[PDB]
């Protein structure tokens, strides 16, 4: 209620990562700051690598720079850093999470047809929402939050 | 477990004390 | 174990039953009192619905590299349709 | 290593998969066991020509790249009519209609 809690400290102390994008989209890189807030960070090629300066104990999270579809990261769905032990480099293995044939179809329909079209479609009445309802950082994780809060 | 399962388990007994 | 699933146009998707559990909606039809009947999902959708089972089945927990599922553009219409009603 | 097929013979269509070191007998036997026939009244076809029993089904061109699971090979299926093999046919599938005037592309 206070703070939202899916954030990072501020460790200062430094860690190597490694950015791999197994998968055929172009990520988008994100590390919350220390109040919740998502920073972005330039965009991954698909099949393409990278060195990356953050810190232990950050948080990362990688979505689809254009259509902003949620990603894998090491087959989870945060990344956190962590020491470095003797050299070792920390592999973050972005990947493509297993769709759901809905959200996938959208995700196609959503390339092709763009908003003001998505009501010109021949479709059952509660799709146009779906369509409307794009993937959303903000509210993913607020899903996201208020999953493991039963736990 | 995840690796952020215990970086939100952390702050929210941190944050919350 | 192996569940047939026809299409409207008439023809006949045989796939294991792990595969068809996939869908929730065909959980129910076939739950008890086999065989299905989809008298509006057509031969064109009703196959790449089935190759999802296939791609679901193999991919999930999988470690592996996760490739792209394929849709093309004049059947995107329909198989979002069909995954609305079939639930997956 | 692991294959994925459509084993397909005119509106029936099978999903199933085997692994690249494994044989069309062997294959043969797993239509056995749905469509209750005996591998020596049944053909197997890759596009148009018969893979004989003793080969790999790697071996036969399915190879892990082409028989995916998105996108699994279709196989081909005959089966003895009396005593004589049908004509290889798996019935097309149907159409779908044209794109709608929004989903093109359109951009010069
Ligand atoms: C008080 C406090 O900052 N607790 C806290 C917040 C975030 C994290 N995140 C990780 O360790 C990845 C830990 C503790």
């Amino acid at each position: 209620r206070p703070r939202p809690v899916l954030r990072s400290v501020n460790s200062r102390e430094p860690s190597q990562v490694i950015f791999c994008n197994r998968s055929p989209r172009v990520v988008l890189p994100v590390w919350l700051n220390f109040d919740g807030e998502p920073q972005p960070y330039p965009t991954l090629p698909p099949g393409t690598g990278r060195r990356i300066h953050s810190y232990r104990g950050h948080l990362w999270l990688f979505r689809d720079a254009g259509t902003h579809d949620g990603l894998l990261v090491n087959q989870t769905e945060l990344f956190v850093p962590s020491l470095n032990v003797d050299g070792q480099p920390i592999f973050a293995n972005i990947t493509l999470p297993v769709y759901t044939l809905k959200e996938r179809c959208l995700q196609v329909v959503r390339s092709l047809v763009k908003p003001e079209n998505y009501r010109r479609l021949d479709i059952v009445r509660s799709l146009y929402e779906d369509l409307e309802d794009h993937p959303n950082v903000q509210k993913d994780l607020e899903r996201l939050t208020q999953e493991r809060i039963a736990h | 477990d995840p690796a952020w399962w215990n970086c939100f388990s952390a702050a929210q007994q941190c944050d919350a004390m | 174990m192996y569940v047939k699933l026809i299409s409207s146009d008439g023809h006949e998707f045989i796939v294991k039953r792990e595969h068809a559990l996939t869908s929730g909606t065909i959980k129910a039809m076939l739950s008890g009192p086999n065989e299905v009947n989809f008298r509006e999902i057509p031969s064109h959708v009703l196959s790449k619905v089935c190759m999802y089972f296939t791609y679901k089945v193999r991919y999930t927990n999988s470690s592996t590299e996760i490739p792209e599922f394929p849709i093309a553009p004049e059947i995107a219409l329909e198989l979002l349709m069909a995954a609305n009603f079939l639930d997956c | 290593m692991d294959v994925f097929l459509m084993i397909r013979r005119h509106k029936t269509t099978i999903f199933t998969d085997a692994k690249e070191s494994s044989t069309v007998f062997e294959l043969k036997r797993i239509v056995e066991g749905i469509l209750k026939r005996p591998p020596d009244e049944q053909r197997l076809y890759k596009d148009d020509q018969l893979l004989d029993d003793g080969k790999t089904l790697g071996e036969c061109g399915f190879t892990s790249q082409t028989a995916r699971p998105q996108a699994p090979a279709t196989v081909g299926l005959a089966f003895r009519a009396d005593d004589t093999f049908e004509a290889l046919c798996i019935e097309p599938f149907s159409s779908p209609p044209e794109l709608p005037d929004v989903m093109k592309p359109q951009d010069s």
